[PDB]
């Protein structure tokens, strides 16, 4: 009879974990501030990490990794890939961005910005969306915090029928051997208003997040189409196929990535241990070339695979650690 | 560190005397006060109950105590009866008739010098005095009524100084007078007020668990009794041998008592056996472990899982594995931490003696601060309330000077300390 | 990298490396403090020796 | 020279003392009756080891040590122990009963009426100094005398010795080898009261070396004498700089200089390799770079935390046995590029090093085996914030219901004094937040 505790009441996603951990009538919930748990579904901010693993007589796990933040900021995830030998600096899967603080690298962003004016390339960047190096600057000061700017693709991937604009999610969870695996179901969370090259104003078109669509439904169920249909769209259209074109491409960034961090945030040889779900969000260009976008470290679900994402949690993250009385997943190798 | 003890009534002095009868065996110590044993473990912190005198006699540093001869005539007659200093055999004619007014204010203040006499002699003789350990009953007169008027003066003259007992609760089910209600409500009055740690013997469990587990169909008080002396032996082992901590009376109340009315403790014993019958088999330490927290195995008619544990002190005893009863017992807490309060780290502690108890291979005792003891002072309540709502049976006591006013006093901190208990239940 | 202020003999030796730069109470109220707590004992004690006293 | 006086404080100090005054007769070849035969002066000198060791005409070598507990219990076998003759009565003090878990009756009840009689045994000490460095005190966190008594004798430190420095070595408590469920109302309230009066303090969390007894040297159940072995060899390799020949850490103000930049932030992080069992049939040796790489493992620290998710503000390392400057560098360099070590801004990353060729000393009979090559880290690093964490919210939980308060304010505490100890706690978390992150 293994026990757990629930510190984060707004996760759709361990809310659906606890709930199927309960169904199996081998783990009982405790209280908050109970300690004597085997699993901590922990909170987002101040986790307490540091009280984990100083309880004679129990094995304990956590669903975060101490640490992963530097991947799951803007303004980290710059720093780690420019400072990063396994990364830095010729990354050539991640946009060129900058870190900007609100009156730190500016000077160094202008002279980019100034082989792009005198150069008559492209030269949209994003932080809102701005060709103008100084509406960009006028709008990070204005705000309050830190921003990061970073080079707008100004040629993505358009999706047809309608000559639309998207963004793969892609779901991964690492477990507590850092053993790297990805949801064989990743989601387009598709724009349905058509492309727009010359106005950057409307960002109905440009920012394709679920909420902002919500022409939300037309082409596809709430604007997002899983990947059985894009792979059929990709065969027909440009004759190939999402594994060949995108799919190695994208193992081959989330494997990078974790790799250059995974000493710093193992639990190989602690006193605890930890697991976590992140959720990639990558950009395809009209070449076949993707993109890190970012990465989220407390990502949410798509509605219909909830039910198969949430038990492969259990499965492979908390079970093979708190054992019971063909995978969903693709085991990135290392 | 030095504790002396002390036995008042019927009852204290037939489960005093069992006492030392149990443990002088375990130390090795025989009728003549000459010890016969093989392991120096049963030396090492004998002083703790026994005076030492020249030839190397052990005397026990008790005090017996009662308002009439008869008892107190049987212990010394008894096994173990000649051992006893017999200086320390304090005794009047008139006896309490199960009456707590004739133990504490008329019968038993006519005999209560005597007493604090001895207990200063012993105490002047004590390197250095750790406090008092009481045996009695609640429901009759003697133990009852002069037990807490000795507890009361000798809180006076040693208010530096630890005071344990042990307190027979009165039981329907075993009863001698129907006042018993009334002389066991005045009693816990005093006990909340003037003692650390009082262990809650219930007859009533007593009864249940000779009946229902033991089978026996018709239990006498020496059947109440072998759970009794079996009880005390454990919960004072680690006062008596050495241990990883060398337990005392002072460092125990401050593991066990986290606020200074809520000191009345369930104890608890595994394996239960009768008197006579021998078990062949020992049991595997997860049957200890389950078995010792089991409410068949608690010595006070209480539902442990109807509140929680504040704190609890285990012993076992006998050659074990060590390893596996830290396990067994982190599995209790780990399994059922919800009967535990969670305001409290760590409240549950686990200790180990290498000697075994006569006629058992190992065996678990269990020492908890639970909640669920209202349930014991809500009986008496009840019981108190059905006659003191008719006055029934109150010119015994008025007649001896008390006024109702006094009744209404100890009624009322009784179902105080119940809502107290109520308090931590739900935090 | 930089290893520094080497320092040798028979028992053993010493040295630093570097990889890169950087970027009371008086007696007066201590016995005051244990006597005052002393009151509250005495405070206490007494008062319970009149309740008793009651 | 200049001397050092050793202060054992209640039982954790007590017999962790006795397992390194034998271990330092060992080292120096002293023997249990004091007599030291290579020490050629008679009668006096001023070598390195009579930083510890004093000297009479007879040629006894006594410690500069003085033993004390409110109960007599354990120091009494000191008086009757292997090393009795080792020390003079004057040196070892005892009360009458102890301080039952209270850091109140250790502090103002108990403490009251010893206090100005163990000053008087160490005033005789200091008096046998030329020039006193200070004093190394060894104590429980969780121990009413440990906890209650070492802060007022701190206090009292600093008022008839200003000038000196004074280190402790301290025994953080853990469940497994618990003695009371208060000792985390004993540990906040002596760390508030001695803080100011601390230079330099090395905890021990008796989880960590409970559990490397239990890893390491196979021992299922370890006794307080198999935890103490190892913490000796552990104490040694700190104060061999202060007991040899060298150029590192020569003296008490030195630590505080190459470990200590912010005063309040004075925690320094012990980390101990190799560990082995002596009845382990077949070892291979390990080398300089394996015993290196093993001072940054979690596993062989003195308290379980993890320095990766925090910033060093020092680091020493300190080896014994065959051990040279260029394996040491190659070792480091390489650690460097695999592992997580940031130091703050304004400190240089780097590594004091000190190197004794005599390999560490094993008792005969112990449980730790002969190595040729040992090490012992000294890293102030902001991850042992995360002891201070975990002990400060048992407090919580406990203080919230105000349970068990009551025994403190019979012994004349204040229970404002509980909220001032848990404030002045909740302002090192911060301190250590500020540095760290
Ligand atoms: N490592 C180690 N810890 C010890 C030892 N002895 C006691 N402790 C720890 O010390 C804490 C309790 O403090 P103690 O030293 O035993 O008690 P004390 O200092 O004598 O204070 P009082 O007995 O209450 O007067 C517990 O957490 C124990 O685990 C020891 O020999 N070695
Ligand atoms: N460099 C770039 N070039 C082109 N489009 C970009 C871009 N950076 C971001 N976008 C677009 O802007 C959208 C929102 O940006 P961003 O990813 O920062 O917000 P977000 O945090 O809500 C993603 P998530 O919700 O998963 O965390 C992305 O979905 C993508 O549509
Ligand atoms: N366990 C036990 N309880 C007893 C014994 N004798 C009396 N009692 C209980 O004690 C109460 C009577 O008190 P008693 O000791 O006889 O009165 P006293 O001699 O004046 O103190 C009743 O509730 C009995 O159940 C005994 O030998 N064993
Ligand atoms: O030896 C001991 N001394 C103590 O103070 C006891 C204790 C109780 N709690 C402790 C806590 C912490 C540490 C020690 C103890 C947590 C809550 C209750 C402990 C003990 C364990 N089983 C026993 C059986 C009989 C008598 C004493 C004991
Ligand atoms: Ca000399
Ligand atoms: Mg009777
Ligand atoms: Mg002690």
């Amino acid at each position: 009879m293994y026990t757990f505790v629930v510190r984060d009441e707004n996760s759709s996603v361990y809310a659906e974990v606890s709930r199927l951990l309960l169904a199996t009538g081998q783990w009982k919930r405790l209280r908050k501030d109970n300690p004597r748990f085997n699993l901590m579904l922990g909170e987002r901010n101040r986790l307490p990490f540091g009280r984990l693993g100083h309880e004679p007589g129990l094995v304990q796990l956590v669903n975060y990794y101490r640490g992963a933040d530097k991947l799951c900021r803007k303004a980290s995830l710059v720093k780690l890939i420019k400072t990063s030998p396994e990364l830095s600096e010729s990354c050539t899967w991640f946009p060129e961005s900058y870190v900007i603080y609100p009156t730190d690298e500016r000077e160094v962003f202008l002279a980019a910005y100034n082989r792009r004016r005198e150069g008559r390339e492209g030269n949209v960047w994003i932080a809102l969306i701005s060709s103008e190096a100084s509406e960009l600057l006028d709008f990070i000061d204005e705000q309050g915090q830190v921003h990061v700017i970073q080079k707008y693709l100004e040629k993505p991937l358009l999706l047809e029928p309608g000559h639309r604009k998207f963004d793969i999610r892609s779901w991964v969870l690492v477990d507590h051997l850092y053993n790297i695996y990805l949801y064989r179901e990743g989601v387009l969370r598709t724009s349905s208003e058509p492309y727009n090259s010359a106005n950057f104003q409307d960002k109905t078109c440009h920012l394709t997040n679920h909420c902002i669509q919500k022409n939300y439904g037309r082409y596809e169920e709430g604007n997002e189409m899983f990947f059985e249909e894009f792979n059929q769209y990709l065969m027909d259209a440009l004759n190939t196929t999402l594994e060949n074109s995108i799919l190695l491409q994208i193992k081959h960034i989330i494997r990078s990535c974790l790799m250059c961090i995974e000493p710093a945030i193992s639990t190989k040889h602690l006193h605890y241990q930890s697991f976590q779900l992140f959720g990639f969000d990558f950009m395809v260009d009209e070449e076949l070339k993707v993109w890190l976008i970012e990465v989220n470290g407390a990502p949410a679900c798509a509605q219909k695979l909830y039910a198969e994402l949430c038990q492969g949690i259990v499965d492979v993250a908390i079970s093979s650690v708190f054992p019971l009385a063909t995978s969903i997943f693709i085991k990135l190798h290392h | 560190r030095e504790i002396v003890h002390i036995q008042a009534g019927q009852c204290g002095n037939q489960i005093g005397a069992k006492f030392w009868e149990v443990i002088s065996d375990e130390h090795g110590i025989d009728p003549t006060g000459s010890y016969h044993g093989d392991s120096d473990l049963q030396l090492e912190r004998i002083n703790v109950y026994y005076n030492e005198a020249t030839g190397n006699k052990y005397v026990p540093r008790a005090i017996l105590v009662d308002l009439e001869p008869g008892t107190m005539d049987s212990v010394r007659s008894g096994p173990f009866g000649q051992i006893f200093r017999p200086d320390n055999f304090v005794f009047g004619q008139s006896g309490a008739g199960n009456n707590w007014a004739k133990g504490h204010y008329t019968e038993g203040a006519e005999l209560v010098d005597s007493v604090l006499d001895v207990v200063r002699k012993e105490s002047e003789s004590c390197d250095c005095l750790q406090g008092f350990q009481l045996t009695h009953s609640l429901g009759g007169g003697t133990g009852s009524g002069m037990g807490t008027l000795l507890i009361s003066k000798i809180r006076e003259e040693y208010p530096d100084r630890i005071m344990n007992t042990f307190s027979v609760m009165p039981s329907p089910k075993v009863s001698d007078t129907v006042v018993e209600p009334y002389n066991a409500t005045l009693s816990v009055h005093q006990l909340v007020e003037n003692t650390d740690e009082t262990y809650c013997i219930d007859n009533e469990a007593l009864y249940d668990i000779c009946f229902r587990t033991l089978k026996l169909t018709t239990p006498t008080y020496g059947d109440l009794n072998h759970l009794v002396s079996a009880t005390m032996s454990g919960v004072t082992t680690c006062l008596r041998f050495p241990g990883q901590l060398n337990a005392d009376l002072r460092k125990l109340a401050v593991n066990m008592v986290p606020f200074p009315r809520l000191h009345f403790f369930m104890p608890g014993f595994a394996p239960l056996t009768s008197r006579g019958s021998q078990q062949y088999r020992a049991l595997t330490v997860p049957e200890l472990t389950q078995q010792m927290f089991d409410s068949k195995n608690m010595m006070a008619a209480c539902d442990p899982r109807h509140g929680r544990y504040l704190t609890v002190a285990a012993i076992f005893r006998g050659r074990m594995s060590m390893k596996e009863v830290d396990e067994q017992m982190l599995n209790v807490q780990n399994k059922n931490s919800s009967y535990f309060v969670e305001w409290i780290p760590n409240n549950v502690k686990t200790a180990v003696c290498d000697i075994p108890p006569r006629g058992l291979k190992m065996s678990a005792t269990f020492i908890g601060n639970s909640t669920a003891i209202q349930e014991l002072f809500k009986r008496i309540s009840e019981q108190f309330t059905a006659m003191f709502r008719r006055k029934a049976f109150l010119h015994w006591y008025t007649g001896e000077g008390m006024d109702e006013m006094e009744f209404t006093e100890a009624e009322s901190n009784m179902n105080d300390l119940v809502s107290e208990y109520q308090q931590y239940q739900d935090a | 990298m930089e290893v520094i202020e080497l320092n040798k003999c028979t028992s053993g030796q010493s040295f630093e490396v570097i990889l890169k730069p950087p970027s009371d109470p008086s007696l007066e109220e201590i016995q005051k403090k244990l006597e005052a707590a002393e009151e509250r004992r005495k405070y206490q004690e007494a008062e319970l020796l009149k309740h008793l006293a009651e | 020279m200049r001397e050092c006086i050793s202060i054992h404080v209640g039982q954790a100090g007590v017999q962790i003392g006795n397992a390194c005054w034998e271990l330092y007769c060992l080292e120096h070849g002293i023997q249990p009756d004091g007599q030291m035969p290579s020490d050629k002066t008679i009668g006096g000198g001023d070598d390195s080891f009579n930083t510890f060791f004093s000297e009479t005409g007879a040629g006894k070598h006594v410690p500069r040590a003085v033993f004390v507990d409110l109960e007599p219990t354990v120091i009494d076998e000191v008086r009757t122990g292997t090393y009795r003759q080792l020390f003079h009565p004057e040196q070892l003090i005892t009360g009458k009963e102890d301080a039952a878990n209270n850091y109140a009756r250790g502090h103002y009840t108990i403490g009251k009426e010893i206090i100005d009689l163990v000053l008087d045994r160490i005033r005789k000490l200091a008096d046998q100094c030329t020039g006193l460095q200070g004093f190394l005190v060894f104590h429980s966190f969780g121990g009413g005398t440990g906890s209650g008594f070492t802060s007022l004798l701190m206090e009292r430190l600093s008022v008839d010795y200003g000038k000196k420095s004074k280190l402790e070595f301290s025994i953080y408590p853990a469940p497994q080898v618990s003695t009371a469920v208060v000792e985390p109302y004993n540990s906040i309230l002596t760390t508030h009261t001695t803080l100011e009066h601390s230079d330099c303090a090395f905890m021990v969390d008796n989880e960590a070396i409970y559990d490397i007894c239990r890893r390491n040297l196979d021992i299922e159940r370890p006794t307080y004498t198999n935890l103490n072995r190892l913490i000796s060899q552990i104490v040694s390799s700190i104060t061999a700089s202060l007991r040899f020949d060298g150029a590192l850490n020569v003296d008490l103000t030195e630590f505080q200089t190459n470990l200590v930049p912010y005063p309040r932030i004075h925690f320094p992080l012990a980390t101990y390799a190799p560990v082995i069992s002596a009845e382990k049939a077949y070892h291979e040796q390990l080398s300089v770079a394996e015993i290196t790489n093993a001072c940054f493992e979690p596993a062989n620290q003195m308290v379980k935390c993890d320095p990766r998710h925090g910033k060093y503000m020092a680091c020493c390392l300190l080896y014994r046995g065959d051990v040279v400057p260029k394996d040491v560098n190659a070792a480091i360099a390489t650690i460097k590029t695999k592992r997580s070590i940031q130091f703050v801004d304004w400190c240089p990353t780097g590594f004091k090093v000190g190197i004794n060729y005599q390999p560490p000393t094993v008792v005969p009979g112990g449980d730790l085996a002969k190595v040729q090559r040992a090490v012992c880290m000294l890293s102030n690093t902001t991850a042992i914030a995360e002891a201070w964490a975990r002990l400060d919210h048992k407090f919580d939980l406990m203080y919230a219901k105000r349970a068990f308060v009551h025994w403190y304010v019979g012994e004349g505490m204040e229970e404002g004094e509980f909220s001032e100890a848990r404030e002045d706690m909740a302002a090192l978390e911060k301190d250590y937040e500020e540095v760290g992150v």
